[PDB]
């Protein structure tokens, strides 16, 4: 029980400040061999609250953004704790109720591309990410009355590789949902807004390729198909790139968004 | 690198006035050494601006700050019978995530809007203008804001933090109820669901104590006393 009793004494170690950064630094390394992490931060006293002080804390350095990369990785190591709590099945739904993705949207806003602030938008997307990964209908909820959709589509239009398919990721689970896709299909203006992200990322991935990335582009693109006002607008506003061979090469080793690809065209008729 | 200009008592905030004397106005600012009169008008622009800003800003920060400190406090001391330390703790923690909240929510509009009072202010004083000089107005009213937003951000987070703590006592009401209904059953009030978790399922480092939490676990809640976001830390004065 030696290893595990290390794991308790920096659980312990976070509530100080004079011992917490060490303990998110040796935590945040651990966490994917330990499975019950997420409900001991949770239910531990003080864990969560300080992990929301860690969050909190860099908001002076945010405007004007003057985050260094050290205040970056000390946030990102917190950051990273809150993923495992958002990704646990015992855990993720009292993460929701706290409304604790709320405090990491002021990170997602962020838009200078330093090395320090393009590793906190991936992280805090890591955390969205892992939320709608395990497909709750109520993280999406959630997500709709919050307003993530602009700051992801933000983010795919203009961050890393990483960033883009990680926004995209979380804008493609949101659509999978009946009521995201009736969210975002409800007004022309809404759905032309993503359509019009999804082109110009569709016209990046030509002259750049990102077999991730378009993978996901593609299955947004696919599920979009599905509602009918969506489908006769993208009759006309489909990159002509998704109906040539622009694609062919780096596609022929992908074999489902090929069949996704294909479903879609198929779909437009 | 930068420090927070002022500390929490440096601004009152019963009133605008509370804005005058930290107000800076860079005198080599070009449009001031073409026409130093048009100092005179800088007050006002961005009383104004904090005016139209200062209660959305302070209703959606506390909004969005409530649900979160609520429910990270019940978690917390759910095997608290007292409402002392539950009732403090939240009032902390209530405050700093409110002026959290503040500091960025108000930002970005209090530039907008601290640029587009001065612009208007110049404009109409002087006289009519000219493309040589609403470039130079354009340069003064920017800059100005970027000198001007860290104090009306300030005044507008203080005046949220001061709102916060009588809101979270109204919230946490239903708390203080349990805690004050089972005492005069003559027992401790435990959640039980929380009670029987606890007992059964947590590692006894890290178990929540009947018995109570000890002093050194509360430097969370203390730090948040301690160190609000936008204002100089408090220490032994
Ligand atoms: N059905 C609406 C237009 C509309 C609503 N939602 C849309 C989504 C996409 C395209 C068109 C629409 C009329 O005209």
């Amino acid at each position: 029980q030696v290893d595990r009793e290390k794991i308790y004494q920096w659980i312990n170690e976070l509530s100080s400040p004079e011992t917490r950064e060490n303990a998110l630094l040796e935590l945040s390394k651990k966490r994917e061999s330990v499975p019950d992490l997420a409900p001991m931060l949770w239910h531990s006293f003080g864990t969560i609250a300080a992990l929301l002080q860690e969050i909190v804390n860099i908001y002076p350095s945010i405007n004007p953004p003057t985050l260094t990369a050290h205040q970056s990785n000390r946030v990102c190591n917190a950051l990273a704790l809150l993923q495992c709590v958002a990704s646990h099945p015992e855990t993720r739904s009292a993460f929701l109720a706290a409304h604790i993705p709320l405090f990491l949207y002021p990170f997602l806003h962020t838009v200078s591309k330093t090395r320090p602030f393009e590793y906190l938008r991936l992280t805090s997307l890591g955390v969205i990410g892992a939320l709608v990964k395990t497909d709750e209908q109520e993280v999406i909820n959630f997500l709709l009355t919050t307003e993530i959709i602009p700051l992801c589509l933000r983010i795919m239009e203009s961050g890393s590789e990483l960033s883009k398919t990680v926004a995209t990721f979380i804008l493609q689970k949101i659509l999978l949902d009946d009521t995201g896709l009736a969210y975002i299909c409800q007004t022309y203006e809404r759905f032309s807004h993503v359509a019009m992200i999804l082109g110009k990322m569709v016209l990046q991935l030509s002259k750049e390729p990102s077999a991730r990335l378009l993978k996901h582009v593609v299955r947004c693109y696919l599920r979009l198909s599905d509602n009918p006002r969506a489908r006769e607008a993208l009759r006309q506003c489909l990159p002509d790139q998704l109906k040539d061979t622009t694609f062919a090469q780096v596609l022929k080793d992908d074999t489902t968004t090929k069949r996704w690809l294909a479903q879609l065209v198929k779909n437009l008729q | 690198p930068p420090q927070p200009q002022y500390s929490y008592h440096d601004i009152n905030v019963y009133s605008l006035a509370g804005l005058a004397p930290h107000i800076t106005l860079n005198p080599t600012i070009p449009l001031f050494q073409a026409h130093p009169q048009l100092k005179q008008c800088v007050r006002q622009a961005i009383e104004r601006a904090v005016q139209e800003l200062v209660h959305p800003v302070v209703d959606r920060s506390i909004k969005i700050a409530m649900t979160t400190c609520e429910q990270i406090v019940r978690k917390d001391f759910a095997l608290d019978s007292e409402e002392s330390r539950m009732r403090i703790a939240a009032h902390h923690m209530m405050r700093n995530l409110t002026a959290g909240m503040a500091m960025i929510t108000c930002r970005e509009p209090l530039l907008m809007s601290i640029s587009t009072n001065l612009k208007n202010s110049f404009a109409s004083a002087l006289r009519t203008a000219s493309p040589q000089q609403r470039e130079m107005m354009d340069q003064a009213a920017a800059q100005l804001a970027q000198d001007n937003c860290e104090l009306a951000c300030c005044f507008i987070q203080k005046t949220a933090v001061e709102k916060a703590g009588p809101e979270m006592d109204k919230r946490l009401a239903t708390e203080f109820e349990l805690r004050k209904h089972a005492r005069q059953e003559g027992r401790r009030y435990c959640d039980p669901v929380v009670l029987t978790y606890q007992a059964e399922r947590m590692p006894e480092q890290i178990r929540l104590k009947v018995g109570g939490v000890d002093p050194k676990q509360l430097a969370v809640y203390e730090e948040f006393a301690r160190n609000v976001p936008g204002f100089l830390p408090t220490n032994d004065l």
